[PDB]
This record gives structure tokens, sequence and C-alpha cells, in this order.
């Protein structure tokens, strides 16, 4: 069996010194009825 | 640099009271775990033939004549020095120098006057300042 414990993300990018990139992620649905 | 570096005089065989000169740019080396200190540069080199010995005509006061004087002529700076020029010289019986046309040098060299204004670096323009640089 497998269940998700946690997640994180990483972006190969360049960013301005004090640029706060703004984006968001969301889950639509998941298998196994969690 | 001991004898009078002027050309309008035959050098003396002896040096005179100058001694060898100083320099603006003395270096030192430690390539052996011990000092070397390097204070001197040439200015002239002189060729002498013991004339009355060679003639075998006299034995008292064998002053060789100067056949010719090499001139070794330098550019100077507080960190480096190098030849500007060299000449063959020899001396007439009236004591006039006679000289060959020199051989002359120049070297690409450091400067503080000409420096360019600064330029942007698009290629890298943000990718430094703590983590974003690695090289």
């Amino acid at each position: 069996q497998r269940r998700i414990k946690s997640v994180s993300v990483s972006l190969p990018m360049l960013v301005g010194p004090y640029e706060d990139v703004c984006a968001q992620l969301t889950q639509t649905s998941s298998s196994y009825s969690t | 640099g001991e004898r009078d570096i002027s050309i309008n005089k035959i050098p003396t065989f002896e040096g005179g009271t100058t001694g060898w000169l100083a320099r603006p740019d003395m270096f030192s080396r430690y390539d052996f775990g011990i000092e070397i200190r390097n204070r001197r540069l040439c200015h002239q080199v002189l060729g002498f033939h013991r004339l009355e010995a060679l003639n075998d005509r006299d034995v008292t006061d064998e002053i060789p004549v100067l056949v010719n004087r090499l001139t070794l002529d330098y550019d100077l700076n507080n960190s480096v020095s190098t030849l500007v020029a060299v000449r063959q010289v020899a001396y007439e019986t009236d004591g006039s120098p006679i000289t060959q046309p020199p051989l002359e040098f120049d070297y690409q060299r450091f400067d503080t006057g000409s420096i360019p204004g600064w330029q942007e670096m698009p290629q890298l323009e943000a990718f430094n300042g703590y983590q974003p640089y690695q090289m």
C-alpha cells in the first residue's frame, strides 16, 4: 500500500533579488479514496 | 652605472667614487628557504686590450685601452626596469665618442590613465549573491 505523507517543489529558475515568485498548486482528486 | 654615463667622455678604466648605483625596484627571492636581495643593474660594459703588452714594447703601467663601450640604457619604474636601448660606442684619439645608431625597444606595459568604464553582464546578471553563483 502507498499513501502520500508530504510534498515539496523545486524550480530551476532565476529570480530577482527580492522577487517573490507567486504561484500555487492544488490537488483535484486522488485514488484509493485516500 | 659607476663610471660617468655621459658619452662625451672616454670612460676611466677605474670606476670613480660613485660605486654601483641603486635602483627604484629592488626585488628579493626566497626560492631556497633563504634570501636573495637584488639591488643592481648594469649601465655599461667595456672592452680592454693591454696594448703595450700585446705590442710587447713596454712593461710599466700597462693601461689597456678601451676598444669599445657598450651602452645599456634603461626605462625605470618603481616596480620594474628594462632596456630602452643599447649602443656600440668607441672613442677617437681626441676623446670624442663615436657611436653606432642605437637598437631600441619597447614593451607593452601597465597603465593607470586609460581605464574603461564599467559594463553590465547580462549573461550572469543576477546569478550570484550567496547561492545563485557557483564556478
